[PDB]
């Protein structure tokens, strides 16, 4: 059985080791890895303080080169990305999702196939799908990678005026989605509530261009590009601060988006491959994550040291906080 | 009469995931964007995280500084530990 090894725990280093295990059993990422091909990408050597990328796919690597029951340290990639991203010296639990962040920007910046970033415009006699790609086109001329193939979508924002009728339309690059818990309530409904019209009134009235005063506006979200990987982070953050601890009902296959689409399309579909699971309380919790194996199909749950098999009936927990879809 | 307001508007994506409407200026900190957002959702600064194209931003940096336009929505989050 291959990729089953367990990682270390550093000092609350479960937030590292959950995610690390969900990159580990990301098909594409891995592969890239395994194959070596980030060499091909960097443009020049590292020294200590640089090798984020290196340590990274060593890493990766060790694991699926394991034999089950081995238990690997992560030490010196921790050493790579505390000295890039430095919120992660030291031995303080961190959250998985900005550990997410900062781990893929890191990557991405390192193997970006842009290498001088070329330092906008009126696209007002575009129709919305040709600006939507021009957008796009501008985005990679400064952000282009073998990480961002993967993980890089757009949102289209619609901005109506209830007074002149105006839509104003923008297109943000996103790597993940961040979403609120809805309304048993299901993924289908927070995503529903993402991209809902929201009526921005009171406080929130945005100056409207074309009126040239606050005006009562409609703001909503449809995604114009859906990436190969969907990574899904569940806002379990309430108001009265401390932890929202609903159970989201997420189904393992067959996420079917189509509905948010901004035009009508096919592949929009995916299908669940990782969790990153945050049990207890908002601060002492503690982080593992449920994995797909990519080559048998079957599902492990993966708690620092220790890896164990479980059934895909018992992934499905009230603990997820970021989901890991792969398109079908 | 009163101060301005910002040049420029942006949103953010609260916790409930309603949005919120931002005045800003492309030279305002994301020390002061979050500082907005604790006015608007009683949210201390230290516990704010934003994400825009995939990038947390961070305090230090202007909004120019990650080409964050007009209408353009960050997303706030906060820290599961
Ligand atoms: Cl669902
Ligand atoms: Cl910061
Ligand atoms: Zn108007």
């Amino acid at each position: 059985a291959q990729g089953l090894a367990g990682l270390r725990n550093l000092g609350n280093t479960c937030f590292m080791n959950s995610i690390l295990q969900c990159l580990s059993n990301t098909r594409e990422l891995r592969d890239y890895c395994l194959q070596r091909l980030y060499m091909r990408d960097l443009h020049h050597g590292s020294n200590a303080h640089t090798a984020l990328v290196e340590e990274f796919a060593k890493l990766i690597q060790t694991i699926w080169t394991s034999s089950p029951n081995d238990v690997v340290s992560p030490s010196e990639f921790k050493t790579q990305i505390q000295r890039y991203a430095p919120r992660f010296v030291g031995y303080n639990q961190q959250d998985a999702q900005e550990f997410l962040r900062f781990l893929l920007d890191g990557l991405h910046n390192e193997v970006n196939r842009v290498t001088l970033r070329p330092k906008p415009e009126n696209l007002d006699h575009l129709p919305d799908d040709e600006k939507g790609r021009q957008m796009w086109r501008k985005y990679l001329e400064r952000e282009d990678s073998r990480i961002g193939d993967l993980f890089v979508g757009q949102l289209k924002s619609s901005l109506t005026c209830t007074d002149c009728g105006y839509c104003s339309t923008v297109f943000d690059p996103f790597w993940d989605l961040s979403l609120p818990i809805a309304k048993e309530v299901t993924l289908m409904d927070c995503m529903r509530l993402f991209t809902k019209e929201d009526v921005l009134d009171g406080d929130e009235k945005p100056t409207c261009c074309r009126c040239r005063g606050r005006k009562r506006c409609i703001k909503k979200f449809s995604i114009q590009r859906f990436p190969k990987i969907l990574v899904l982070h569940l806002k379990r953050f309430s108001e009265s601060t401390s932890k929202l601890t609903t159970f989201v009902n997420f189904p393992l296959r067959d996420l079917d988006l189509r509905e948010f689409a901004s035009e009508n399309t096919n592949h929009a579909v995916y299908n669940l491959y990782a969790v990153s699971n945050h049990s207890g309380t908002t601060m002492g919790g503690h982080y593992t994550a449920y994995c797909r194996s990519p080559g048998t199909g079957e599902w492990h749950t993966f708690n620092d040291s220790s890896v164990t098999p479980m059934s895909s009936s018992q992934v499905r927990t009230s603990d997820a906080y970021l989901l890991f879809y792969e398109l079908a | 009469g009163l101060v301005p307001r910002g040049s420029m508007q942006i949103f953010v994506n609260t916790l409930s995931g309603k949005h919120i409407t931002l005045e800003v200026e492309p030279s305002d900190t994301i020390e002061n964007v979050k500082a907005k957002i604790q006015d608007k959702e009683g949210i201390p600064p230290d516990q704010q995280r934003l994400i825009f194209a995939g990038k947390q931003l961070e305090d230090g940096r202007t909004l120019s500084d990650y080409n964050i336009q007009k209408e353009s929505t960050l997303h706030l989050v906060l820290r599961l530990r």
